[PDB]
């Protein structure tokens, strides 16, 4: 588990993190509950950040899975297929229907935080193209967002 | 002198090696008519097989068949 | 665990009987056994995958119970 | 010789769509480093012919005969 | 297998037809349990063909007596008992094949069922598979169509079709699972199971039915989601099935799919290769189609689809045959689905067009020839530069567009040397050209 805690932090590879958690979790199978429980938290949180959440449904499908569901694995699963629809609106909102269950600063609330990021430049990269100049209000529209918050977005990608 | 095979006879000439020939055909055949049911398979085809015995037993008719 | 759990392993698979062996096979070799306990005709790693490559390179030396 | 002939079949770059075929008359002698799985994948013995076996290569042997 | 050791042909002989007479209607087990103790004693002689007698004089005998149950716990017992003679069993099996066809029934279903577990315990390729194909159609005949036992057809053609297939038994095989692979409407697995099926080919040279049977089961599998290119390269496949079978109604129709597909697909390099190898076909002229090829193709003209509707959209109300055609337009939903497939293309088509033409073009222009207003056509704009087809910038407050790289001054300054060179080569082919019709002109 610490392995991939640090792996994770790292950032430079999630697969190998999502190794770690998974053998850590086969570890903790029903042995110690807190312990598996944030096994399988991280496993599923790198395996979101891999930006394929087509394996997350089979994931928390699995018989331990199951063992262990709870209200944070289903949070868990709810982000998963707010990245599947790549809202990051969604993804917001998932964090706020289940904000103390994934408040955790060590590597919760910085992925979260950071994914979070990766969809709002990923968002608006991808819809940048066509505007040689585009009013900003009108972008704001398009990612169904307020003026603030994406003008403040939008500059610290720029500087 | 690999390019100068002598005119043989069909490999199923030779009897009581059909076993053999098979080995020969899922080594050789394959996997290059069919990459797609190994790539569902997701391995590399084997290399290599090994033919020894009594020194009368079909192996250069083997070999010069299949050549 | 360099290919992430032999690529999504079984649980019923564990390194227990093809380890404790005393036959040698240098890392080299358990790297490529790593790498050919790959025969997958279906989706994931398994056991009767594993069978194939998991039997094929069985363990000749052996008698260690005269000296224990 | 033996090594160099190693390390271009097996080595660090392998083949392509390339099988290799041997046969010989005594495997006991043959050096273990070949042998090991990875470059001979197979081994397969062609044992005795059988007895219907051989009764099959007579006749082929017996087919232009006058009798 | 292994050799004879004692022969009890004459044993067989001389007791098989007494025993069927002792035991007509069946009612004697005795009998049936004495051959059992003579066909041990041969199999432990290791005989094959008094076994198989046998066997077959055993379920001929449970077909005469009708005893369906009976036979159902005999036959299992006898393919259990200790697996006896592979030929024996593989006889018995196939002349339980013959029999189980010819008898409608109720239970007969039980029956194909008991035999495909008697022979699902192995040796498949091995030891006779048709039998087992033939017993998993003859299931699907008996249910008249449905999901499981499609699903259970899909699961078995793999390994005999690996194994041992046949150039017609096996693709027909092949064919009658597909179909109700697609009445079940599952895709994924339909399109996995066609593509590797698809890549045997080179029979289809001989095809009488077959090749357009597998085409016209996978054009709904192809067009159900997205596909529109493939859906004109195999109507295409079955465009040139008529060229050798000329038929009249089918070859028109063929290619008036296969026209309209063609222009369909989304614009590429390759649609572009084929919508030029169709044009100029001798045997297209006589159709409206021709036509509307012509028109749509190239010289990139403003193709307004509410104009289009009219001018080129005869084929909806009412053509030659205009079957293709309310087959794709025609339909309510999937026609209307396709309807607004056409109003797209025509859109990126018109847009892609206007790129080669016009570097700016005003808002309101651009969206009355797109047919749309300005945030759908600033959409489509959009759908447009996210794959990167056209190099387009827009100025969204001033509703303005550009459709030039901006030239940086490096090459800038280099095609103006070659228009300077360009032009000093015409100086010099000009002024030997001049001079020397100057020569000609002179010699008087
Ligand atoms: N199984 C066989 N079937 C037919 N002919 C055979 C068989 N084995 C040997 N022969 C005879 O032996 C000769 C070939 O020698 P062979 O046994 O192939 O050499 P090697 O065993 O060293 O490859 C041929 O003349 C052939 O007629």
């Amino acid at each position: 588990m610490q392995s991939g805690i640090i792996h994770a932090a790292e950032e430079k590879d999630w697969k190998t993190a999502y190794s770690y958690f998974y053998e850590a979790f086969e570890g903790y199978d029903s042995i110690d509950s807190p312990k598996a429980i944030t096994s399988l938290k991280y496993m599923l949180l790198c395996k979101i950040m891999l930006n394929t959440p087509e394996d997350v449904q089979a994931l928390v499908s699995g018989k331990l899975a199951l063992r262990y569901a709870g209200r944070q694995t289903e949070a868990l699963k709810c982000v998963a297929q707010a990245s599947k629809n790549r809202s990051l609106a969604d993804f917001e909102k998932a964090l706020t229907d289940y904000r103390a269950e994934l408040r955790d600063d060590p590597i919760i609330s910085t992925h979260l935080a950071k994914l979070y990021d990766n969809l709002l430049e990923q968002n608006l990269i991808r819809v940048i193209e066509p505007f040689s100049r585009v009013q900003i209000e009108h972008i704001s529209s398009l990612i169904k967002l307020s003026k603030a918050d994406v003008e403040r977005k939008l500059s610290q990608m720029i500087l | 002198m690999s390019h100068e095979d002598p005119g043989n006879v069909s490999y199923s000439e030779i009897g009581g090696l059909s076993e053999q020939i098979r080995e020969l055909r899922e080594v050789i055949e394959l996997p290059l008519t069919n990459p797609e049911l190994f790539q569902r398979v997701g391995i590399i085809p084997p290399k290599g097989c090994l033919l020894y015995g009594p020194p009368g037993t079909g192996k250069t008719l083997l070999a010069r068949a299949v050549a | 665990s360099k290919m992430n759990l032999s690529e999504e392993v079984d649980l019923e698979d564990y390194v227990a009987r093809p380890d404790k062996i005393s036959g040698a096979d240098i890392n080299s070799i358990c790297q490529e056994s790593g790498m050919l306990a790959v025969r997958e005709n279906r989706y994931i790693v398994l056991a009767k995958d594993f069978e194939k490559a998991y039997k094929t390179v069985i363990k000749k030396d052996e008698q260690e119970h005269e000296f224990y | 010789t033996l090594m160099e002939l190693l390390n271009q079949m097996d080595g660090f770059d392998t083949l392509h769509r390339v099988k290799m075929i041997m046969a010989t008359n005594r495997p006991d002698t043959l050096d273990p480093a070949l042998l090991r799985p990875g470059r001979l994948d197979r081994k397969i013995h062609i044992d005795l012919p059988n007895e219907q076996a051989r009764l099959d290569i007579l006749k082929i042997h017996a087919g232009p005969i006058t009798k | 297998i292994v050799k004879m050791e004692v022969d009890y042909s004459a044993t067989v002989d001389q007791r098989l037809p007494e025993c069927a007479k002792l035991a007509k209607e069946g009612r004697l087990q005795e009998v049936i349990e004495t051959l059992l103790s003579l066909e041990k004693q041969t199999r432990t002689a290791s005989d094959m063909v008094s076994t198989s007698r046998i066997l077959v004089a055993v379920v001929k005998m449970c077909y005469e007596a009708k005893e369906w149950d009976l036979l159902n716990e005999n036959i299992m017992l006898l393919s259990k008992r200790r697996s006896q003679l592979k030929q024996a069993v593989a006889k018995m099996v196939q002349q339980c094949c013959t029999y189980v066809e010819e008898i409608t029934d109720l239970p007969i279903k039980l029956r194909l069922i008991d035999t495909l577990r008697m022979v699902t315990e192995g040796k498949i390729y091995v030891e006779i598979e048709r039998a087992r194909l033939t017993k998993t159609l003859a299931t699907i005949k008996e249910q008249n169509g449905d999901v499981k036992e499609a699903a259970s057809i899909l699961q078995e053609l793999q390994v005999e079709t690996y194994g041992s297939m046949e150039k017609k038994e096996r693709v027909e095989f092949i064919l009658e699972q597909m179909r109700l692979c697609l009445a079940v409407k599952d895709y994924i697995r339909t399109q996995i199971i066609s593509k590797k099926i698809n890549t045997k080919f080179f029979q289809e040279e001989n095809t009488e039915k077959l090749k357009l049977k597998y085409y016209n089961l996978m054009i709904q599998l192809d067009q159900h989601e997205g596909s529109y290119l493939s859906i004109c390269k195999h109507y295409r496949a079955i465009y040139d099935t008529p060229c050798i079978q000329a038929e009249s109604e089918k070859w028109q129709q063929a290619l008036k799919s296969v026209v309209l597909y063609v222009i369909l697909a989304p614009f590429d390099n390759e649609q572009s290769d084929l919508v030029h190898r169709i044009s100029g076909d001798k045997k297209l002229e006589e159709i409206p189609k021709y036509k509307d090829l012509l028109k749509l193709f190239t010289t990139m003209e403003l193709m307004r689809w509410s104009t289009l509707v009219e001018d080129y959209g005869m084929e909806l109300r009412k053509g030659s045959l205009e079957s293709p055609a309310t087959d794709v337009f025609g339909s309510t939903e999937e026609g209307e689905k396709r309807w607004k497939d056409l109003k797209n293309r025509v859109v990126e088509h018109n847009i892609r067009i206007m790129a080669k033409y016009y570097t700016r073009i005003t808002m309101k222009r651009m969206a009355q020839l797109l047919d749309l207003s300005v945030d759908e056509s600033e959409a489509f704009l959009s759908n447009l530069v996210v794959n990167k087809t056209i190099f387009a910038k827009v100025d969204r407050l001033a509703g303005i567009i550009n459709f030039q790289r901006p030239k940086d001054p490096n090459n800038l300054l280099n095609d103006w040397s070659q228009k300077l060179n360009s032009l000093m080569s015409l100086v010099n082919k000009t002024t030997h050209l001049i001079a020397k019709e100057e020569m000609i002109h002179n010699l008087q």
